[PDB]
């Protein structure tokens, strides 16, 4: 079951579930500690009877798709990050308190990801970028309001 | 004669094994010691 | 006969629990690794 439903079909599913992110990671690392469970319940080979028998390709390949599983719902938690980062940096532009707000969002959802996993932090170096952008933001919108 | 070489292979093979991996061990310390600068550097942005 | 089996296969098991810790010792540093360069 693991094998035939596919990566499409629960990165589908949980996708348009679309649950909160934290909870989100929460399977997701609950779906790595399956590959850990795998990792130590399979073998490489055994033997039965006359056979001779090898399931490294089905460990390999339940792993891998599992990781795969778990790394596009951190790609789509980070898209949803992304649609954050967005309407923040819009509405510094816009209007260049709800922009402080829309900071606290961002370094929120930031801290989250950081939370969960530092290797699932740093998604991307335009994620990197626009925290930074978004620090900058304020002295921006600062300025402008002097108008 | 053999026997007590291949066991005694097991044991400098074991010997060779844990001494490199604790250099391997003192190069990923390393790692996080770059992991540091990595911190260093975000400071650096901050 | 069988002592010198034993041994081999002794070896053979540690070296397999090397390899198994060698590509844990690997993925970790592909995480630092990803992570230090991402900045």
């Amino acid at each position: 079951e693991l094998n035939n439903n596919d990566i499409s079909t629960f990165l589908k599913t949980y996708q348009t579930q679309c649950p909160s992110a934290e909870e989100v990671r929460e399977v997701v690392i609950t779906h790595l500690k399956e590959k850990e469970i795998l990792d130590n319940s399979l073998p490489s080979s055994i033997i039965i009877g006359p056979f001779y028998i090898n399931v490294d390709n089905v460990k390999q390949s339940l792993s891998k798709k599992r990781k795969a599983l778990a790394t596009s719902m951190l790609d789509i938690l980070a898209k949803n990050l992304h649609k954050e980062v967005d309407s923040i940096c819009e509405e510094f532009r816009s209007i260049s308190e709800k922009l402080v707000f829309l900071e606290e969002r961002i370094v929120k959802v930031m801290s989250d990801y950081e939370v969960m996993d530092e290797f699932f932090y740093n998604l991307t170096t335009d994620d990197f970028n626009d925290k930074w952008a978004a620090n900058n933001w304020p002295s921006k919108i600062l300025g402008q309001i002097d108008m | 004669n053999e026997q007590k070489a291949k066991c005694e292979a097991t044991e400098k093979r074991e010997s060779e094994r844990r001494q490199v991996e604790e250099k391997k061990h003192n190069e990923e310390i390393q790692f996080l010691k770059r992991t540091n600068q990595q911190l260093k550097a975000q400071l650096e942005g901050i």
